[PDB]
């Protein structure tokens, strides 16, 4: 079920993100703001609707068609096509009740997981250059501007040019 | 002021939708998708580019055997369904039966092509008196009458003298033929109308073997009459022939129909009236219009349908729990 | 000694119910849940408070016509459903025939108001013989009689006169009537019991038109009888009335019953007795009580059961997985 | 399935933990002992038994029944209803027998997140305060007393308070 | 050369196996397995280890009543199904009827012994003409003959005196009986046939009690013939006895059948001949042989088969993602 | 869905490997190659082919059988007979096919949580010992021989006994 964190070590969703449905919000002197994982949403827009039509596709036998024919002489056959219809409904409504709960159970743990997965991309690509927060941030210990910001957004990051930088932060912060 | 930060995060939005998950109920979510079908159009539609044939207050029987009221006809001669109101008020005007109608019914239901034709004229019983088969519980024009399609022979000058004629369908189509039988009330209603008391109806194709003979009884009164009306019916096969003899109470052939019959379909209850549409799938209280996989509108479809259940929601989750 | 800790875990316990998954059989777990109802109470109940009508030696037609050994009866007016034995000894003590008996059957597998009433009595067969109709195949007090409800009419002084009696329907309720014709085995028999040779029974009411005739022939022996007696039934509808004309073999009807029908029900067939209880699905077998989903007592349930599988364990994990 | 370990990086359970169904065990000074995650189990019992309900709730649709009523020369309409009450009893018995197996796989494996989450809950708030002994407990750098072991259970614990002690005992470790 | 290092990592391989998932599709995999089954042997079998009863050219009624083409019949005497061509071109010889004929074939289905037996010899007819029985429609050897377990009894000088014959089943099992009526075209035919001009058959059990009459009509050729023969059957329990009496229009049993019946099976429609197999489940274009759970060959199975359904594949992963 | 990778942080798979379904590759100055993880292999050939046997062998009801035998004038008695069929065509067609479905996501990410569970058994072993290179390998900061390299494999890796040759070898990293 629950991957690490939707409403986990993440409370709540940015309610100012609108050009996606995961992705990063920054913050340093040049401003702040949101910007989606556009690939990361495609791939979950993509999934998401292929399970919606698979469902609807794999019916595919809708087939044919009728009402009510037997007369007064006829109940016990009527009967045998009550219990039929019945049966059939009964089968019906439960296997869409069930598969609408369990394919909902399936839906939201599908976004955790991708979400924790994009954590972990970034997680991997800096590390001892920044501070995990814990609450699904990343305090850098060097200065990150925009052109260093869109280098993480997209996977290419780059550590040995920033370690310098860093090691020395962490013999400021352990003194005055 | 100080360090600088990127979170990671996703969206939420002002979403009041609703979804339900084997383990938690209630759960609100971005985008959400009924795949339950609940719709209709309140109509009655052609199916797949045919029209029904809606009889409006008329039985299918009173409309075969052209009950006067209901020869207010001009139509078809094709159809994919059928619809009655549930009490069509002209039946058998003259009180009776049809056997096997509903089967006939069924064979009826979804016609290629359908087509009176004029099978046995009434200027072929000279020996007998055809415009004196009327009755006052079968009226039309306030004078009385009676079902047009067949004819209620009676005696001529004091006589009844026995009928043998045969018909061979020579046309390209199986042709619907229907007869019938009167059975009278007593000895003197039967020699009054047909004056030979002991009386039958025989009729032969090489496959029909019947004969048919009236049961003179007492019977309460429907349309005022106790008088009964017995119907019958065959598909005679082209280039066969049908033989039918009778000395007494023989409700002839006049016309009959032609029929092509290539697929199945069944009748449909329904008080609505054909509102100039076309759909996949009908029922009796509108068309519906859809590639969802479930409804939940009506049991009684005639059509290409998703699947019937009891239920009034079907809702998938597409988006993400949606936080305050 | 040694540095602080502190460990994440999970419980356990000495719980030995095990459950099966897709990939994994023979899990042992904390604690889990069948969800298979796999008992009954053994037991014949009330059917949603309304107790069925338990045949006990007697077949729906001997109770229906009053087969002397049947008359321990005294009942009903309302029941659920019935129950019958599998070879009831007491159906017809006169062997013969009930038409349409499954469909009378089912029709009357649940009923709501049921009450036998005099229709017509047997002092209004003042020129036949009422007291002489009866046989040693069909005896009460050792001294030998016949089906109680119906009466077997027989010629008085050297005549049987032709009966044209009629009834009309002057009750709130529909009234379920049967009649019944003799056949008798050879021209001495048919005339020794009616004078005339060539009889018949006619029945007619708005719906019915019936015409009846006695098979003279030989039949090997029943219940020490070569004779055979068919029955009839209708429902004549309020309002309505019923007419009866016959020179012989008649078997006229004395009691009919008044029924009302809103529900359908069937024919359950039992060796169990009225357990005083009550429940919302019974089986043949016994009584179940539960909301479980699926259940595997037995088939030919009658009322609001879970559904019917061949499984003997449905069993859910609600613990985690025990460790040695 | 497995998420890290229920049968994984941790071996077994707890069966001296007796008030809920997934906690911590510790040991210090002042003693050791269990304490179950009284809100954890609380979530699981709720889903489980949420799960459960809705398996039996949407059945929901019971209805309206029979036997056997058709006579010696109307055998071809018996058989009807046999082929149709075999074919029902072969659906409902298929789709029971694999909803059981796969809800279980299912049920199981929540378990599994639900206890590697609460690993992770921890692990998030203590980090080079403590080492990761990888077989589900932590071995703290600094000394933890009750009123401290509490603080981690309830999620309030004090990183920046006991820094260098820890530090000091990692250039402890790294010496004789 | 560089530092030292060790990679977690999955296996691949050159399958070109494709899977679909609920979020992707076409998806190429290590391992697969189709649980769809798609082949048959093409085969008529053996069920269970019982040879089906193929009738050749014949239809069942041809092959019982004994008509002169079906009678190169030699066999059989147990049978797990029926298989008949779609249109067997020797069924009734002489036109007519078998009544109940779909509910005896479907009793006839599968037989676990079935013999035929003299019960009446043609040389229990002194006073009636056993050897006129007699037609074209219905020839042998170039001359006419007829069907050949039963007899057409014409009448002997100018007399067909009354028949009264019974026959009591002295054997363990039970028996199945077949007689007819004959229905003459004119007064004439009838007289000529017969000598008396109105005539009966009528039969009698414990159970039936049957009085058949023929009726002499105009009906169109077929075989070249307007008259028509309506067939009968029944199953006389063991110690009980039939009864015939008739005084002209009989088509007597001269053979009849010893059955045991237990188990039920049906009739097969197949073109194919016996392939001297054996199967679980068989279909009219061959037998399928397998433990998988889903086919798509045919939906007309007799046997213990798997789920028919409209698929043509059901491929399971077992291995991972397959990357170039 | 996913859990981190397969086709994630791990681009592509073995297909030099080929004695198991998941395992390591390695290289030292004494050579290198593929080892599977035998017991975690067994595992996942065991679930999956219970599963598929499972799918199998709950089916069984099989039962018994027929075609066609109403007349022309039981037409409608043939249509009743005909909706059943198709009937319950169509509910097997749909449950085949949605099983299908439904069984091959959750036996992909099977695989891919079962390999994800061995990264990180490895990676709680070695730990400041290794760099995280994020493709879904370790760079040794000690030199580790075949002997070394198999106490991994086998979960018995000795962190204290290099815990210092490492140390020793990023403080030469961290300058020329
Ligand atoms: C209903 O229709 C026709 C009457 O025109 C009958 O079929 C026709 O039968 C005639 C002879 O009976 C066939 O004649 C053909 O040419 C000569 C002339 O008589 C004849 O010697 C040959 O034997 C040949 O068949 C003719 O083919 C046939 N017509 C067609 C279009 O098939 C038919 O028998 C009547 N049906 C019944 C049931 O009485
Ligand atoms: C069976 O019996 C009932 C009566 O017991 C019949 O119904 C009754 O029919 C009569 C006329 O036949 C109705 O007469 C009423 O009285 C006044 C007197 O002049 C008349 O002017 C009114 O217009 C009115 O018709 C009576 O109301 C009616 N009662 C009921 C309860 O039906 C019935 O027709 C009989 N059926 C047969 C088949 O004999
Ligand atoms: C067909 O034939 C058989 C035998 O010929 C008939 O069954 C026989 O029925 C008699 C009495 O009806 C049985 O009675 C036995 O002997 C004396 C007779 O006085 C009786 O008192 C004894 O108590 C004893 O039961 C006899 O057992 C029985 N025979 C056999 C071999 O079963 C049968 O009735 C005939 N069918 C018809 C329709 O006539
Ligand atoms: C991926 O991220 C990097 C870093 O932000 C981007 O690299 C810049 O690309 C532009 C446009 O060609 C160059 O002028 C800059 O000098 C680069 N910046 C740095 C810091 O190296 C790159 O464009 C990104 N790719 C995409 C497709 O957005
Ligand atoms: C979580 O645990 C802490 C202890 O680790 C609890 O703190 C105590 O609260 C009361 C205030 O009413 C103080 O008097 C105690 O001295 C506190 N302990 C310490 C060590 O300061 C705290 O109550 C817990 N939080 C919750 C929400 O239950
Ligand atoms: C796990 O790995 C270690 C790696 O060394 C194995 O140790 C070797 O085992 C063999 C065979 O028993 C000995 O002869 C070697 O000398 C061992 N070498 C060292 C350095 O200890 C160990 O056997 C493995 N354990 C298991 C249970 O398979
Ligand atoms: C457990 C729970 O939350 N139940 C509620 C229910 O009472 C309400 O009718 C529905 C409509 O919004 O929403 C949900
Ligand atoms: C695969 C397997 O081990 N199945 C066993 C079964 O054989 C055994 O009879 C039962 C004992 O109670 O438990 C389970
Ligand atoms: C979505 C997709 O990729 N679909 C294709 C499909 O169109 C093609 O016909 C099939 C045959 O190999 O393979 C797959
Ligand atoms: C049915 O509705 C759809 C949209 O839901 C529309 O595109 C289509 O035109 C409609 N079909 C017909 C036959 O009118
Ligand atoms: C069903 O069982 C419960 C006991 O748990 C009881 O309260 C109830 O009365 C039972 N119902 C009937 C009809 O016996
Ligand atoms: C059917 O195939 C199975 C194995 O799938 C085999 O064991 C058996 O021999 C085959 N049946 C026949 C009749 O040859």
């Amino acid at each position: 079920g629950l991957f690490g964190a939707i409403a986990g070590f993440i409370e709540g969703g940015w309610q100012g993100m609108v050009d996606g449905w995961y992705g990063y919000h920054h913050s340093n002197e040049q401003g702040s703001g949101y910007a989606a994982d556009k690939e990361s949403t495609q791939k979950a827009i993509d999934g998401v609707t292929n399970k919606v039509n698979s469902i609807i596709d794999k019916m595919n036998t809708q087939f044919e068609a009728v009402g009510r024919e037997f007369n007064n002489l006829e109940r016990r056959i009527e009967n045998l096509n009550k219990k039929m219809e019945d049966g059939f409904l009964d089968v019906w409504t439960y296997n869409a009740e069930l598969l609408v709960l369990m394919e909902n159970e399936r839906t939201l743990d599908f976004h955790d997981s991708n979400v924790k997965n994009l954590y972990d991309k970034v997680r991997l690509q800096l590390r001892d250059n920044a501070k995990e927060l814990g609450n699904g941030c990343f305090e850098f210990y060097h200065k990150c501007d925009n052109e260093c910001m869109e280098s993480v957004r997209n996977g290419t990051y780059d550590y040995p040019k920033y370690s310098e930088e860093a090691i020395l932060k962490r013999e400021e912060i352990s003194s005055g | 002021l100080g360090s600088d930060q990127i979170c990671i995060g996703y969206h939420a939005n002002n979403s009041t939708k609703q979804v339900d998950t084997i383990m938690e109920k209630n759960v609100t979510v971005t985008h959400a998708q009924d795949i339950l079908e609940k719709t209709h159009n309140g109509k009655l539609c052609d199916l797949n580019g045919v029209k029904p044939l809606i009889l409006k207050d008329c039985s299918v029987a009173g409309w075969l055997l052209g009950n006067p009221m209901c020869d207010e006809f001009i139509r078809v001669p094709e159809w994919s369904y059928i619809v009655e109101r549930a009490n069509p008020a002209n039946d058998l005007c003259y009180p009776g039966t049809l056997n096997d109608y509903e089967e006939l019914k069924h064979l009826l239901s979804r016609i290629n092509h359908f087509e009176k034709t004029l099978i046995i004229p009434r200027s072929s019983w000279p020996n007998h008196e055809t415009s004196l088969g009327v009755s006052a519980a079968c009226p039309y024009q306030g004078a009385s009458s009676f079902f047009r399609n067949v004819v209620w022979l009676i005696k001529k000058n004091d006589a009844y003298p026995t009928i043998k004629i045969s018909y061979n369908n020579t046309n390209r189509e199986d042709l619907l033929i229907l007869w019938g039988i009167h059975h009278s009330n007593n000895a003197a209603e039967q020699t009054n109308l047909y004056k030979n008391p002991d009386t039958y109806v025989s009729v032969g194709t090489s496959t029909l073997n019947q004969r048919l003979v009236p049961k003179i009884a007492t019977r309460s009164q429907v349309n005022g009459q106790s008088g009964r009306m017995d119907f019958f019916w065959t598909i005679l096969k082209p280039n066969d022939a049908i033989h039918f003899e009778s000395n007494g109470n023989f409700i002839a052939p006049e016309y009959a129909y032609k029929i092509v019959k290539k697929g199945d379909s069944t009748i449909m209850k329904s008080e609505m009236e054909y509102g100039h549409c076309n759909t996949k799938c009908q029922t009796p209280i509108g068309a519906i219009n859809s590639s969802m996989p479930f409804h939940n509108i009506h049991p009684l479809t005639i059509g290409e349908c998703p699947k019937y259940v009891k239920s009034n929601k079907l809702v998938l989750a597409t988006g993400l729990r949606n936080s305050p």
